[PDB]
């Protein structure tokens, strides 16, 4: 009744449950459906579902799932100094962290319920999804390393890409990961 | 402590709820003075370079006066120069704080 | 107002009228300026960048008293004639100020 | 909480939803906005903010206090766009762009 | 019992009651009789005694009160942010609304019951008292958004005439009330 966590009755169910999915309400002001937040959510069913997840989804599943939540938190750990110091305003490095950590909050996270094809979504397009994200990250950071420049990475047609690759019907994403992932791949050989 | 009854109970919460503005009135007051720091720190940077500048004009032109003439010719000059003294500091009271201005008094046409 | 930069080069300074000190040790240009903090030199001293960078600490401990004499790292000449690196010196200035190595 | 499926379309008037975030927004940093005026001043403000804590001067002098006369969801709407307009144009930022360039100032 | 007015006694009173009057305890501490508690007391009866107010008093005396809470209740929010940051970092028109609520709280609502003069106060005199205050109140912020110090405002030998005002008799206080209000153009004329 109080939205404080604290009674008893929260607190049985917490002890007794093992899962808990933390509904916020400011992250649907800020327009973020589900609202879902995943810095006080917690699940302890993973290391239980780690096999299923090799012999179902995929065989790496569960190192780009934990990479996705060391993205999560580092976003969220830096926010701090984001707010205070600025946008642009940090490193190279940074900055890409933020930006990273945003299109995963506006791309894999965010989920539009109504629409046609965006509110089912299964393991192989999760998987697909994490996968494009995380490949961006991992190239455009040794990419930052060697001779780019922050703002030459970013504007680049695999963002429209990666972000509008959760509207893909489930049959045609097969069709769709390989061509995004040599097109990113490509788009950083060329000169990123 | 406080003995607790019923009414002490909301004079704590009363309390808090004044922390808890206050938690984020000052975290607004940081805002302001980070926007007033990178608000000078460009000026101060500006000022230097323009300080760089007139260095190396005053540097070149010291080494070639004393080049072209003797160094004790300088020597005598610089050692009669009236010591351009009164030179003092006045207020700039902000934030209650009163900071040190400088301004000189240069007797330099004379 | 008063200088500690350079042996002769300060000389010009002197000729600006400004008065100031040179010694070209460290400990001793230190010590006229802790007699220039006792007996306040008209409230701004120049001190060389590339000899002291950090004048003020020492001062602050030996004059817990205000500021009125300001220290400035003033340049020194022979570094003037390559560059300033302006950009570093705020970059330390700001993580002076913060700690953090924020650019603007 | 029974808002949304109260004014609308055909139910009052198009905008009132809108209207109504966005004067909310509008007075909920307007309040704090007095407090942070308390420490600094009205020289060392923005000139949006400024703005903002007259428009939260005026909000809670006109909207709120009312009287005993009485107001009509029409004029209780015009009342608040001539207090919205008091706002910068293009601040007005959880309205759509047609309410915007039909019922302004 | 225990000085606490969550009591059962207490809370099936103060919904009978019109006219409710906390006393605290630290405002009688220190000694500040009579010790109404401002931010929690109540009165309703404000709203059928205006027109004998505006008839038996003077014309302007509902605005004149009305002015009088509105400068406390100004004065109780900015408590807020003078216990937490301090009486410094703070604007001079917000301390003069301090040091103005401070003179109300010590000119117009303290008042000892063992005086000769000042126990029996006619509201004629207290009309006075809050009028002086309210010039007083008007003329400062227009001196102040003009433009001087505060220490030189509130050094004044006017408002130790107001703090005196109270201790005169009734007997002859018009005129006193006008030597005053003369006298608090003629301490903002000079500045």
């Amino acid at each position: 009744p109080g939205g404080d966590m604290s009674e008893p009755v929260t607190q049985s169910t917490l002890r007794i449950v093992g899962a808990f999915w933390r509904l916020d309400a400011s992250l649907a002001f800020r327009r973020h459906f589900p609202a879902i937040n995943w810095n006080g959510s917690y699940s302890l069913f993973t290391s239980a579902l780690d096999p299923w997840y090799r012999e179902n989804v995929a065989e790496d599943y569960p190192e780009l799932r934990d990479a996705i939540s060391e993205l999560l938190q580092r976003e969220a750990g830096l926010q701090e100094i984001v707010q205070l110091v600025g946008p642009d305003a940090l490193q190279d490095a940074e900055r890409l962290v933020i930006e990273v950590g945003r299109i995963i909050r506006e791309d894999f996270l965010q989920q539009n319920a109504y629409h046609e094809v965006d509110a089912y979504c299964s393991m192989k397009k999760a998987y697909g999804i994490m996968k494009m994200i995380l490949a961006f990250y991992k190239e455009a950071e040794a990419a930052i390393k060697r001779g780019v420049s922050i703002d030459e990475i970013l504007q680049l047609p695999v963002l429209e890409r990666i972000g509008r690759a959760r509207y893909v019907s489930e049959e045609e994403f097969p069709a769709y990961f390989e061509e995004a992932m040599k097109e990113i791949q490509g788009a950083f050989k060329a000169l990123a | 402590q406080v003995s607790p009854t019923r009414m002490n109970l909301l004079q704590r919460r009363g309390q808090l709820r004044l922390a808890q503005k206050g938690v984020d009135l000052l975290k607004k007051k940081r805002d302001a003075l980070v926007a007033e720091f990178f608000g000078l720190v460009r000026e101060a940077m500006e000022a230097r370079k323009a300080l760089d500048q007139a260095a190396k004009e005053a540097y070149a032109a010291l080494l070639l006066a004393q080049a072209f003439d003797g160094p004790e010719v300088v020597a005598g000059a610089a050692l009669g120069v009236p010591p351009l003294e009164g030179v003092e500091a006045e207020v700039e009271n902000v934030w209650g704080s009163k900071v040190p201005r400088l301004k000189a008094t240069f007797p330099d046409g004379a | 107002m008063a200088v500690i930069a350079d042996p002769e080069t300060a000389q010009g300074f002197r000729l600006a009228g400004l008065e100031g000190y040179g010694a070209s040790s460290a400990e001793e240009a230190q010590s006229l300026l802790e007699t220039l903090v006792e007996r306040g030199g008209y409230a701004l001293v120049a001190v060389d960048e590339a000899l002291l960078p950090d004048p003020e600490r020492a001062v602050e401990r030996l004059m817990r008293g205000r500021d009125l004499p300001v220290l400035l790292p003033i340049a020194g000449l022979k570094e003037a004639f390559q560059g300033h690196d302006v950009e570093g010196y705020m970059r330390e200035l700001v993580r002076k100020t913060i700690g953090f190595d924020i650019k603007l | 909480r029974l808002m949304n499926n109260g004014v609308g379309k055909g139910k009052t008037r198009e905008d009132h939803k809108q209207v109504s975030d966005q004067l909310y927004s509008a007075y909920a940093n307007g309040v704090d906005i007095r407090k942070l005026v308390a420490i600094i001043g009205e020289d060392a403000l923005t000139e949006n903010d400024r703005r903002y804590l007259q428009f939260a001067d005026a909000f809670e002098r006109f909207f709120i206090n009312q009287g005993q006369q009485n107001r009509s969801i029409e004029e209780s709407l015009q009342i608040a766009w001539a207090l919205l307009s008091m706002l910068p144009q293009g601040e007005l930022k959880r309205i759509s762009k047609d309410h915007i360039g039909k019922y302004y100032g």
